[PDB]
């Protein structure tokens, strides 16, 4: 049942600094009023993410990209548009791929060798009758077999009608791939800010460390389609984006310098060998 | 050690609680979910005459 | 079944259930097999003798 889409004005990439940016916490144990040394893949601070917005004024992006020892993805959002990821490697069912969708009922965690369609979304559909929306497409895969992993999230409704105004809720999340574990680290700030990635320092807690055993190179996002009676066309062009936005950046191997308050949480940090005078805030601690 | 009642606040992924020497000062009780502070008891120097 | 032909090693824990012809030579296989193409998965002949 997948359809290209075709109404797409390209433009050249987008890039953003992100400041003090990606930071979680690297184990499970309490620390408090402390400055302690780790090394692990982080994000470097002040360093240059790839920024692909979705627009209609119609500018969306949605492309294949790289999963270079892990991925930090932050995404800006007023009316729930990025709603998932694709992982793997061929992306093509020769090969096992992962699969994490919030469908706007369950979010759904598998995987599982999907043969995956070159432009897979999901749709909600405006109603002129009354005032709702409801998800009507669901266009990730078009077939599935040897099934290996699954996991079904509790029922829920999250509020899927289209928002005007100013971004508000901003989703960070961390991926990597470690010893057959993919591990998830997730937080979600309150935000009013329009167009980039806010400045200040929020510490990513632990989330899942699903099980997968699977070779992971390349990712592509999921992102979501309005369809109402103002988009004119057929199924590849009678849609409209919503406005919304993510930010991708690449993790590496480094050494931080966390510091836990009082409370237990992370307020600051120092990468270091960002520059000279962050080796010597490390030296010094 | 002496088991104390705690004023940490441990999130819900957090079991035990560390110094900067990396031994573990206070603990999630596993029955009550309550937070105990560990503390040594041997304290105190002493001097022969 | 066993795994007997890969391109490289696996990663720990890492799982490999896919059934693509091996290229064991320098011609590319195209999906089917002969000379220098091989099955990579090979079934145990397991016998109570
Ligand atoms: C994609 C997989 C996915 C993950 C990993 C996820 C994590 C997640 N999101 C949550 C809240 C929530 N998450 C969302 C929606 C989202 N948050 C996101 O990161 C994304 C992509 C969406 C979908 C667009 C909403 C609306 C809430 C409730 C916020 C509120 O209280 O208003 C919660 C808290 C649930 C609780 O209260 O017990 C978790 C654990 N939600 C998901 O859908
Ligand atoms: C979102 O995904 C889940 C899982 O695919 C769907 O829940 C399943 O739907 C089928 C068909 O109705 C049922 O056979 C299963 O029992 C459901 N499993 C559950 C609830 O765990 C769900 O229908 C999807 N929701 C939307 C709006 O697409
Ligand atoms: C994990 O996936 C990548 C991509 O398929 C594999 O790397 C490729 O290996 C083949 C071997 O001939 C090369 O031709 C490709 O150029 C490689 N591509 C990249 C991006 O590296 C990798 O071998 C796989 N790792 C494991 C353990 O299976
Ligand atoms: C267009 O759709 C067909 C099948 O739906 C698919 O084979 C093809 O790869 C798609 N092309 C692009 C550019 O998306
Ligand atoms: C990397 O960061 C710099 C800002 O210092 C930016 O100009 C550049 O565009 C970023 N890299 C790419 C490929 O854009
Ligand atoms: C009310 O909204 C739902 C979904 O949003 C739709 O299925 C239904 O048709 C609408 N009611 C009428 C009378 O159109
Ligand atoms: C993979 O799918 C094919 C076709 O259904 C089947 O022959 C094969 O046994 C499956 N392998 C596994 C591990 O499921
Ligand atoms: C720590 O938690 C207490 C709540 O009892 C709060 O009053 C205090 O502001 C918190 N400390 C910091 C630095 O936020
Ligand atoms: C038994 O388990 C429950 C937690 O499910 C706990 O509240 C309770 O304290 C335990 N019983 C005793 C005697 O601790």
């Amino acid at each position: 049942q997948c359809v290209n889409l075709t109404t797409r004005t390209q433009l050249p990439p987008a890039y953003t600094n992100s400041f003090t940016r990606g930071v979680y916490y690297p184990d499970k144990v309490f620390r408090s009023s402390v400055l302690h040394s780790t090394q692990d893949l982080f994000l470097p601070f002040f360093s240059n993410v790839t920024w692909f917005h979705a627009i209609h004024v119609k500018r969306f992006d949605n492309p294949v990209l790289p999963f270079n020892d892990g991925v930090y993805f932050a995404s800006t959002e007023k009316s729930n548009i990025i709603r998932g990821w694709i992982f793997g490697t061929t992306l093509d069912s020769k090969t096992q791929s992962l699969l994490i969708v919030n469908n706007a009922t369950n979010v759904v965690i598998k995987v599982c060798e999907f043969q995956f369609c070159n432009d897979p979304f999901l749709g909600v559909y405006y109603h002129k009758n009354n005032k709702s929306w409801m998800e009507s497409e669901f266009r990730v895969y078009s077939s599935a077999n040897n099934c290996t992993f699954e996991y079904v999230s509790q029922p829920f409704l999250m509020d899927l009608e289209g928002k005007q105004g100013n971004f508000k809720n901003l989703r960070e999340f961390v991926f990597k791939n470690i010893d057959g574990y993919f591990k998830i680290y997730s937080k979600h700030t309150p935000i009013n800010l329009v167009r980039d990635l806010p400045q200040g320092f929020s510490a990513l807690e632990p989330l899942v460390d699903l099980p997968i055993g699977i070779n992971i190179t390349r990712f592509q996002t999921l992102l979501a389609l309005h369809r109402s009676y103002l988009t004119p066309g057929d199924s590849s062009s009678g849609w409209t984006a919503g406005a919304a936005a993510y930010y991708v950046g690449y993790l590496q191997p480094r050494t931080f310098l966390l510091k836990y308050n009082e409370n237990g949480t992370i307020t600051d940090a120092v990468d270091c060998a960002l520059d000279p005078l962050s080796e010597t805030k490390c030296t010094l601690k | 050690g002496v088991l104390t009642e705690s004023n940490k606040k441990f999130l819900p992924f957090q079991q035990f609680g560390r110094d900067i020497a990396d031994t573990t000062d206070a603990v999630r009780d596993p029955q009550t979910l309550e937070i105990l502070d560990i503390t040594p008891c041997s304290f105190g120097g002493v001097s022969v005459i | 079944l066993y795994r007997l032909f890969r391109k490289s090693n696996l990663k720990p824990f890492e799982r490999d259930i896919s059934t693509e012809i091996y290229q064991a030579g320098s011609t590319p296989c195209n999906g089917v097999e002969g000379f220098n193409c091989y099955f990579p998965l090979q079934s145990y002949g397991f016998q109570p003798t």
